[PDB]
């Protein structure tokens, strides 16, 4: 579809930061936008809406989409409990991509990463479907709540988010 | 090391 934009509106133990939005290439990976798009609208019913980045490791990414569990062990597409890696045609070619974190080929799930930073050792085993079109400003500071573990100073929040177009 | 997983960390 002509290229969907979301948006995440993060708070950081419950205070506002701000608004992040994405827009998904669905022009190339309909079926991993699609899925992002519908878990933001939260309109299959479950979704992003309150849920953390329980993994940030400043210099690297922000991981994020465990609606399930909070720490890296849940969450699920729309498709069911994990769908295919669609393609590998985009590259992790800087700051700001939007990509998908798994558990080896084809367990994709509702878990992603924001990279602030080009991650090229990535490409080819994780599906590239997005970026930050606006507030890369906000990911930088939620980079600081983060450490070299992932573990956050402060509890990142995904308090509101939706489709803008 | 670097890596996004999401059940088995590495390093």
């Amino acid at each position: 579809m002509v290229n969907p934009t979301v948006f995440f509106d993060i708070a950081v133990d419950g205070e506002p930061l701000g608004r992040v939005s994405f827009e998904l290439f669905a022009d190339k990976v309909p079926k991993t936008a699609e899925n992002f798009r519908a878990l933001s609208t939260g309109e299959k019913g479950f979704g992003y809406k309150g849920s953390c980045f329980h993994r940030i490791i400043p210099g690297f990414m922000c991981q994020g989409g465990d609606f399930t569990r909070h720490n890296g062990t849940g969450g699920k597409s729309i498709y069911g409990e994990k769908f295919e890696d669609e393609n590998f045609i985009l590259k992790h070619t800087g700051p700001g991509i939007l990509s998908m974190a798994n558990a080896g080929p084809n367990t994709n799930g509702s878990q992603f990463f924001i990279c602030t930073a080009k991650t090229e050792w990535l490409d080819g085993k994780h599906v590239v479907f997005g970026k930050v079109k606006e507030g890369m400003n906000i990911v930088e500071a939620m980079e600081r709540f983060g450490s070299r573990n992932g573990k956050t100073s402060k509890k990142i929040t995904i308090a509101d988010c939706g489709q803008l177009e | 090391x670097l890596l996004v997983t999401a059940x088995l960390v590495l390093a």
